[PDB]
């Protein structure tokens, strides 16, 4: 994950 | 504000390696050359130390003496007064290589020695010839 | 949150404060009483909340009235004023309801509007809403646009989008409780396997991710604390950025060990003097020793100078014997010292292959995500929308995510197979000639008031033009669309007849050989119910990979796969599909991004309407004639769908305004 939660733009 | 930690981001060196479109690879090509430098110097002090090491073996246990046990007596003999005057002109000012000497007199009874006899054994001629050498 | 702080929440909205939009309608508010806002904040906190608990049925004034209370349903203008502020800019009564007041008898205004992309879909059905005439150009023979779903027997995939970035505050959570959407979590666990087919240690796994984060708070540090936005006269990348952290982190591992190294260079030096001195003190005792023994022969009586003598030589020599007892001290202690030192040395290097090899999978999953070469996104600015997020968990369509584009275009009038070739956009009116894909020949006129125009980034960027804007659209929107980026990604399809995979892991990776093929077929996705595997390919190879034919990729598909599973497991695909976006005319791309040296801005820009000059000169400032919506147009939320769906909810609102008029602002 990080960013980003999980599978998003960034 | 702050770099995570384990990581290490200082201007100084940003500034240094960003320079170049290769002052990296340079940099760290200097770091390897300095490493293996250290490296090399570590194998030739570690050689001259075990050569070093392979000398001193068999210790100092030949040369080594019993030691002397005599309690201190307060009474000066004739003997003990002869040493004394020697040690001074040999040792100055040091009481306790003189004490070890004479070995059954203390620095105090040293020191006293000193004083008393300072007239009769012209002690002071005998300290000055000492600092002489 | 629950209750009306819920719905604000749901609809993007602040439930305590007065938004920019709503300052611009509600300008007698902002500007008066505290108590005021207040209460038109509740009457839209609450009206969106009525919307959202069911948004299969229009939800009327009257309705809503209705179900207001006592002191919020006195001032019913303010009620209305609301009401319709809110169904104006697609806040609710948007997407796919049962209309209470039935279409009206009379439409007003025209609008063409370019592709039928999800953005176009969504816009239509709400300038159809209001009533105005409207019709959609669609290029393809087929709505969606990048909203693609392969359909063979019971064999379904996207190629198109396919997962949904969590539902709070995604609207997409209201058309899918419109839409029959079969919706389905997506089990984060990822295994990797590098490129052996040995999976990869939890050890290793965690490290590796562990470190990749931290590098990227780094960049960031990087970026924002430092302002480390400008290395040359080019802007920085967040590529560069990387490297750069990357090369400190090797560099600052290096000093590391030299310091180290050092410290016992300087330890073994002292015990090199040390040891010089315990020899010449050995050297001294010997003689010293060598002496007394000499003395000793003068045997008694003797006179007093020579007991002295002896005695003298007894002296100095357990002295020396002494001094030497110390300094063997003091070697035991450098020598022990010396092992502890040589015994912890520092990390011997910052990343191995392996390491280095997985961290590159890691960058390849942010190349990803962002559909370009991290050699390309800005530093500054990548990460921007980052701050919108939704929250939930992110789901994938079971039954095809085109089940929704469909699903729009219930009752509009769409034209299929017409490629739009010019854009004429005058004082007076525009018109927009397209072309028969089939017979290109073939053409059509077609007037209007005004033109909306979805059309993708990457064909509007296309050198030469695919379709011409007369007048040429103006400098500065030009410029923004030459500073945007847009990026690539592929999928393909793997159709088996049986599952041979883990079915509850619904995604795994294959970590790439190096660092250029790090896109290359990277990661897989069981999501189907059916045997169907997926597998990408982004980065930097998703644009080499478009110049290889089918039969190679799925070579090198299920080269991988038998690496992980076994020759004797892996069956030949019945089915394979190969997306190439780069290469298709509707798209030239998969999504934007936030090239270097681009910002959110640019997406405002791209969102701003265009006014043409006036005919007769001396004439007043026309209307503008010219809107844009698409995915690559919303700052907050790009290269979504439900980026895409607001834009076009946005720009439908906006021309609404301009050709209909907005009662509502008094
Ligand atoms: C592989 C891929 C995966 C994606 N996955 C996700 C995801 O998982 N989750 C998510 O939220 N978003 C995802 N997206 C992004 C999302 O699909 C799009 O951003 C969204 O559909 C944008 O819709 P749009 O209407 O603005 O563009 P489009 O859907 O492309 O609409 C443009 C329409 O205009 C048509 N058109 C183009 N040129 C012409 C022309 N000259 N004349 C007439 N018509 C023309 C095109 O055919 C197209 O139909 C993905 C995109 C890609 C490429």
């Amino acid at each position: 994950x990080x960013x980003x939660a999980f599978l998003a733009a960034x | 504000r702050k770099p995570p930690k384990g990581m290490f981001l200082s201007q100084e060196d940003v500034e240094a390696v960003s320079a170049n479109a290769t002052a990296a690879t340079t940099v760290l090509r200097q770091l390897d050359m300095e490493l293996v430098s250290v490296k090399r110097q570590i194998q030739n002090i570690k050689q001259t130390n075990s050569a070093l090491k392979e000398k001193l073996d068999g210790g100092i246990e030949p040369y080594r003496l019993p030691e002397v046990i005599q309690k201190c007596n307060a009474r000066w003999t004739t003997e003990e007064q002869l040493l004394a005057v020697q040690a001074i002109r040999k040792y100055g000012r040091d009481f306790q290589a003189i004490s070890d000497v004479i070995g059954n007199k203390s620095v105090v009874q040293v020191k006293n020695f000193f004083v008393n006899y300072r007239r009769r054994f012209n002690i002071d001629e005998v300290l000055q010839e000492w600092e002489a050498e | 949150p629950s209750g009306v702080e819920g719905a604000a929440f749901q609809s993007r909205l602040p439930h305590d404060r007065m938004t920019s939009q709503e300052a611009a309608c509600f300008p007698d508010i902002i500007s008066g009483p505290q108590q005021t806002q207040k209460v038109f904040l509740f009457i839209r906190n609450r009206t969106l909340q009525l919307w959202l608990d069911n948004p299969k049925i229009q939800l009327t004034f009257e309705a809503t009235l209705q179900q207001l209370e006592a002191p919020y349903n006195s001032d019913t203008v303010l009620v209305h004023r609301v009401h319709s502020y809110l169904e104006r800019h697609g806040l609710i009564n948007f997407g796919i309801y049962k209309r209470i007041k039935p279409l009206p008898t009379k439409k007003t205004g025209k609008v063409i509007i370019i592709g039928s992309g999800v953005s176009g879909l969504a816009a239509a059905r709400q300038l159809q809403s209001f009533g105005m005439d409207v019709t959609l150009l669609e290029a393809r023979d087929r709505v969606g646009g990048r909203v693609a779903t392969f359909r063979k027997g019971n064999y379904v995939a996207d190629l198109g989008a396919m997962v949904v970035t969590g539902l709070g505050g995604n609207p997409m959570a209201v058309v899918s409780k419109q839409v029959n959407m079969e919706l389905a979590k997506i089990k984060q666990k990822c295994p990797l396997y590098e490129a052996n087919g040995q999976a990869v240690p939890k050890e290793k796994d965690e490290m590796v991710e562990q470190e990749f984060n931290r590098l990227l708070e780094a960049t960031s540090y990087l970026s924002h604390q430092l302002d480390f936005n400008v290395l040359n006269n080019k802007p920085v990348s967040l590529g560069q950025a990387l490297e750069v952290v990357i090369q400190l982190q090797e560099k600052h591992v290096k000093d590391e060990q030299i310091e180290h190294w050092k410290k016992i260079v300087k330890t073994q030096e002292e015990l090199k003097e040390l040891l010089n001195k315990m020899v010449n003190l050995k050297e001294k005792i010997k003689e010293l020793h060598q002496q007394y023994k000499e003395a000793s022969e003068v045997k008694p009586p003797r006179d007093i100078t020579a007991e002295f003598l002896v005695k003298s030589k007894h002296r100095d020599l357990t002295a020396l014997c002494k001094e030497y007892d110390e300094l063997a001290e003091t070697q035991g202690k450098l020598e022990e010292k010396l092992q502890e030192l040589e015994a912890n040395p520092p990390s011997d290097v910052y990343l191995s292959s392996r390491d280095r090899q997985i961290l590159d999978w890691h960058f390849a999953n942010l190349e990803f995500a962002n559909a370009t070469p991290l050699s390309t996104l800005s530093l500054k600015h990548w990460d921007q929308d980052d701050d919108f997020e939704f929250t939930g968990s992110h789901l994938t369509v079971r039954n095809g995510y085109s089940c929704v584009p469909v699903a729009l275009a219930e009752g509009l009038d769409i034209k299929l197979n017409t490629a739009v070739r010019q854009v004429r956009y005058t004082a007076s009116g525009c018109e927009v000639i397209a072309v028969n894909t089939r017979s290109t020949s073939q053409t059509f006129i077609y007037k209007c008031d005004a033109v909306l125009c979805t059309l993708p980034l990457g064909v509007l960027k296309q050198q030469p033009p695919a379709v011409q804007f007369v007048p040429p659209l103006p400098e500065w929107k030009t410029s923004a669309v030459q500073r945007m980026g847009f990026g690539n990604l592929n999928k393909v399809v793997l159709c088996f007849d049986r599952v041979f995979w883990d079915p509850s892991v619904n995604l795994f990776g294959h970590v790439g050989s190096t660092t250029a093929s790090r896109g290359e077929l990277f990661l897989f996705w069981n999501l189907y119910k059916a045997p169907i595997l997926l597998a990408l390919v982004a980065g930097e190879a998703a644009g080499i990979m478009e110049n290889i034919s089918d039969d190679v990729i799925v070579g090198r598909c299920l080269a991988i796969l038998k690496g992980i599973f076994g020759s004797s497991a892996v069956p030949q695909p019945k089915e394979t599909v190969v997306s190439r976006w780069r290469a298709d005319p509707w798209a030239r791309g998969s999504y934007s991004y936030v090239a270097a040296g681009s910002s959110g801005n640019d997406y405002d820009l791209m969102a701003q309407p265009i006014t043409p000059g006036p005919s007769i000169p001396g004439a007043p400032q026309p209307i503008p004639r010219l809107f844009f919506a698409g995915e690559h147009t919303i700052r907050n939320y790009p290269a979504t769908v439900h980026g895409a769906l607001l834009s076009g909810l946005r720009e439908a609102g906006r021309i609404a305004d301009q050709f209909l008029g907005a009662m509502y602002t008094l």
